[PDB]
């Protein structure tokens, strides 16, 4: 079921890859090449920790809901969860 | 009328050299290791 929905997302014209980060920055599923698989998973793990702390710091009664990062090259979206988040990368062009 | 001549002598002494020194230092060197025993994507089945 979820395998089909992930493929469905991957088929979207914007999406350039999906990484399922599970073990604290170490993913278990990917539709991307190995260097990118680890690159995005690791970097975004560090970032989301900062983003979630940022929310707790700006207000001590709230957690993260979502983050978006945009760049000239590509755009990356992540959502927080109880155990682990998911990374999706799109080509804005 | 009786003047007696006498000679007196005191004992000698003995000294010894010695030294003092505060606590000593010594160098040290460390290099932090950067091990990364991390695979790319282990397909877990937890």
């Amino acid at each position: 079921e979820v395998e089909e929905t992930l493929k469905r997302l991957q088929s979207q014209k914007g999406v350039q890859g999906i990484i399922v980060v599970n073990t604290e920055g170490i993913p278990i599923k990917s539709t991307m090449d190995n260097p990118t698989t680890t690159q995005y998973a690791s970097l975004m793990h560090s970032f989301i920790l900062k983003a979630r702390s940022t929310v707790r710091d700006i207000d001590p009664q709230n957690d993260l809901t979502f983050l978006r990062i945009r760049s000239k090259k590509n755009e990356i979206m992540v959502a927080p969860d109880k155990d682990y988040f998911l990374i999706v990368i799109q080509n804005p062009t | 009328i009786r003047w007696e001549t006498k000679s007196c002598q005191t004992a000698s002494i003995a000294t010894a050299s010695a030294s003092a020194q505060a606590r000593n230092h010594v160098d040290a060197q460390v290099q932090t290791e950067a091990p990364v025993p991390v695979s790319v994507q282990p397909p877990s089945q937890y």
